[PDB]
This record gives C-alpha cells, sequence and structure tokens, in this order.
C-alpha cells in the first residue's frame, strides 16, 4: 500500500522467528528500538502490528 | 586493524552498533577509544572482471 | 488517641517504607520499571543507558 494508506496486519496466536529475519541480508536497514534484534526469540508479545 | 568493507558498512564500524559486519566480522567495545578512518578505494581495490 | 506518640513513630517508619517500596514502581523516564525487562529486550549498549 502507499504511505497515507499504509496497510496494518494483526500478528496474533502464533509461533514467531526472528531470526531468519536478522541473519537475512535482503534488508538494508534492520533497526530496532524498544527491544534488541537478538531477544526477539526470547520473548512473548501480544498487540503485534505490521 | 586494516580491512576492506563496502560504502554502506562505514556506519557500523562503531560502538554499540547493530550490523552485519558488526556481529560476524569485527566488533568494537562500547567503551572504544580511537579512531576509524575510511577512504576510497575504487582505484585500487576493484577490477573490472 | 492516648497513645498517638507511639502510632506516629509506627506510622511514619511504615509509611516511609511504603514510599520507598513503591519508588521501585517508577521507571525515572526510562523504558521500564523492571530491571528484568530491559536486561531481557535489550542489547547491553542501550540497556547501560
Amino acid at each position: 500500500a502507499s504511505v497515507y494508506a499504509w496497510n496494518r496486519k494483526r500478528i496474533s496466536n502464533c509461533v514467531a522467528d526472528y531470526s531468519v529475519l536478522y541473519n537475512s541480508a535482503s534488508f538494508s536497514t534492520f533497526k530496532c528500538y524498544g527491544v534488541s534484534p537478538t531477544k526477539l526469540n526470547d520473548l512473548c508479545f501480544t498487540n503485534v502490528y505490521a | 586493524d586494516s580491512f576492506v568493507i563496502r560504502g554502506d558498512e562505514v556506519r557500523q564500524i562503531a560502538p554499540g552498533q547493530t550490523g552485519k559486519i558488526a556481529d560476524y566480522n569485527y566488533k568494537l567495545p562500547d567503551d572504544f577509544t580511537g579512531c576509524v578512518i575510511a577512504w576510497n578505494s575504487n582505484n585500487l581495490d576493484s577490477k573490472v572482471g | 488517641s492516648a497513645l498517638g506518640k507511639l502510632q506516629d513513630v509506627v506510622n511514619q517508619n511504615a509509611q516511609a517504607l511504603n514510599t520507598l517500596v513503591k519508588q521501585l514502581s517508577s521507571n525515572f523516564g526510562a523504558i521500564s520499571s523492571v530491571l528484568n525487562d530491559i536486561l531481557a529486550r535489550l542489547d547491553p549498549p542501550e540497556a547501560e543507558v
């Protein structure tokens, strides 16, 4: 979608492997603010939105 | 410490940075003292092939 | 209210202890008031801050 009409998708009731996101070199910018990138596999979340 | 990296990866040679060469190639300490020097080497470290 | 002086001392000490214990719940401008959350969520360069 365009930036004025950005698409928001809810993520819930799943187990997420974020290790495939850090190790992938396809992303020019992978920058996290309130959480470490390597600790994402060790935590549980709700209210996940993309 | 001498090495050759990409143009966009010069930001990752810094304390406290998240990156690819920062984690798996060259890591700087949080309390690092010293200087990082970077210069273009397209004339010498590149080949047409 | 005959024994107000002793009850006053007990109340002041209990209240001050309560205030101390309560001050742990404040983040003081940090992301969280829990140290375990910060240690489990962040890398040491920002967890240090």
